[PDB]
């Protein structure tokens, strides 16, 4: 697990290819959207979407992503929560490619993301995925979008009806 | 709600709460403090989403393998009994409430499946699990059927899947390895693989659960089911001539073995009321006695009271049983394995994934 930031200056060099998409944003039980906040879903969705046919190291793996609104400066990180052939040893790698390549085509400028991994109090990389998913990302209502393949997770992360 | 003075008692449905309700009167009798025992749903879920800030229970009972995790995002107060207390407890059972090199709970009973059957209707209980589709279209003549068993919780399916080489954490040098898991090898592949096809052979049905199957058997339109020992009071009730036994062999079924343990809230006014209701109430012979007369707690970790448990035959099933299988790990990991087990049960059985797909996925849901 980690995270990803998303500075201010990152929404203003958004294009026309980025806001013009159709794709379903299902606010039916949601809040609705900002255009910053529309722009953060929209990239959610086609970061998703550009992983699931995405091989190497990222094959077969199974994601959570989750785009939040930073409390204390302008701007939002995203979290990111793993897969056969996706060790600590290219993780920040393949999680920093597969989300530059998409955004690549969205803004008018070269911007890059950094990704910052999770790691313990004793220098070791978090390992807990799926109780950080239960126990804090779905607890989120503050959440602004959330896009997943893991069975279950699939309809209720954009439930604002189940996380209450 | 908690109070100052007052002891809130939570414990799953399945199991003896009357009786443990009969030592909080024997308590609320000698102290003047009232205990009261309540069964709500999902509570492994509950409290930890309580615990902290809610209305958490002073006492909380389940299976020692969930409070690795509440203890780690402490919800859990230390526990304190004396070298003369820790004696009347069996070693093992003390070891399955050891996290961090602290005691985080009670331990009170040693928890196992196994095959319990209806003498009537099958004598020789099979001893196989190969031999269970045979057996079921030779009572599907009959008016019966072989086997039912509660498949949405993966806790009765894993003692198959287990069998032929699953296994949940790579458990070396006292350590449980959180980075090697073991639910899609060979042999985890071939328990669940047995266990779907005899779905598809309409030998079991994917939607029975743990409701549907109890009624079934107490009732007597099947000859076997898998359960454990909290389920004998409502079989004895029914009337059935069972007979509980080696679960079948699989190519040993190794079922994940629970402590019932207690655990004491961070929330809690009463810890000491707490710490004396356990060691001088409840883990005492006659408060034991008391709540497995309501629901049997199987082998209970009190070396005094369980050197009389034991010579029920049914009691050395339920240890025969256990140390065919393993003692559940306690580490908050624990919470993801079955998470990922229970999400791959119920979609290979309802044919939503393959065996191969959804067993690729809880490879590595426990450990992201
Ligand atoms: O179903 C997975 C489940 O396994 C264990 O739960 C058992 C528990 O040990 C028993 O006391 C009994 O009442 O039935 C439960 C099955 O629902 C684990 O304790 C639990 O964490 C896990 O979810
Ligand atoms: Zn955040």
């Amino acid at each position: 697990r980690g995270v990803l930031q998303v500075s201010s200056n990152v929404l203003d060099c958004a294009n026309d290819n980025w806001w013009c998409s159709l794709l379903d944003l299902d606010t039916s039980d949601w809040e609705p959207l900002t255009h910053t906040n529309r722009l953060m879903a929209i990239y959610l969705s086609s970061v998703a979407s550009k992983l699931d046919l995405t091989g190497g190291p990222l094959a077969g793996c199974l994601y959570f992503f989750q785009v939040e609104c930073n409390k204390f400066e302008e701007g939002y990180h995203i979290h990111v929560v793993g897969g056969p052939g996706l060790n600590p040893r290219n993780l920040t790698v393949c999680v920093e490619g597969l989300f530059n390549n998409v955004l690549y085509h969205f803004v008018t400028e070269n911007v890059k993301l950094k990704f910052l991994p999770g790691m313990t109090t004793k220098g070791k990389y978090f390992r807990d995925g799926e109780q950080f998913i239960e126990n804090y990302l779905m607890k989120k209502i503050n959440v602004v979008w959330c896009v997943t393949n893991i069975d279950g997770y699939i309809d209720t992360c954009i439930s604002a009806t189940f996380r209450r | 709600k908690i109070e100052e003075g007052k002891l809130v008692i939570w414990i799953n449905g399945d199991k003896g709460y009357n009786g443990l309700a009969e030592v909080g009167k024997k308590f609320e009798k000698d102290t003047g403090i009232k205990v009261t025992v309540e069964h709500p749903d999902k509570l492994e879920e509950k409290f930890p989403q309580v615990a902290a800030t809610g209305d958490g229970p002073d006492i909380i009972f389940w299976a020692h393998d969930r409070f690795g995790g509440y203890a780690q995002s402490g919800l859990l107060a230390e526990i304190t009994p004396d070298k003369a207390f820790q004696d009347k407890l069996y070693p093992f059972t003390w070891d399955a409430v050891r996290y961090n090199g602290k005691l985080i709970a009670y331990p009170i009973a040693v928890e196992a499946l196994s095959l319990i059957y209806n003498k009537d209707l099958l004598p020789n209980p099979p001893k196989t699990w190969e031999e269970i589709p045979a057996l079921d279209k030779g009572l599907k003549a009959k008016g019966k059927s072989a086997l039912m068993f509660n498949l949405q919780e993966p806790y009765f399916t894993w003692p198959l899947i287990a069998a032929d080489g699953g296994y949940a954490f790579k458990y070396e040098n006292g350590k449980y390895d959180i980075k090697d898991v073991g639910v899609d090898n060979a042999g985890a592949k071939a328990g669940l693989t047995f266990l779907v096809d005899l779905i598809k052979n309409k030998h079991m049905n994917a939607d029975t659960d743990y409701s549907i199957a109890e009624a079934a058997f107490n009732k007597g339109e099947t000859a076997m089911t898998i359960n454990g020992p909290w389920a004998w009071s409502n079989i004895d009730t029914s009337k059935v001539n069972y007979g509980v036994t080696v679960l079948p062999t699989f190519k040993p079924s190794k079922p994940f073995v629970g402590v019932l343990s207690a655990g004491i809230n961070a929330a809690s006014p009463n810890k000491e009321l707490a710490k004396e209701f356990l060691e001088n109430y409840l883990l005492t012979d006659e408060g034991l006695e008391a709540v497995n007369k309501d629901k049997p707690l199987g082998a209970v970790a009190l070396k005094s009271y369980e050197e009389e448990l034991v010579k029920d035959p049914r009691i050395a099933a339920t240890m025969e049983n256990a140390q065919k299988g393993e003692i559940m790990p306690n580490i908050p990991q624990m919470s993801a394995f079955w998470y990922a087990v229970r999400t791959a049960v119920i979609n290979a059985a309802s044919g939503r994934q393959t065996v191969d797909e959804a067993l690729k996925d809880a490879q590595t849901v426990p450990h992201m």
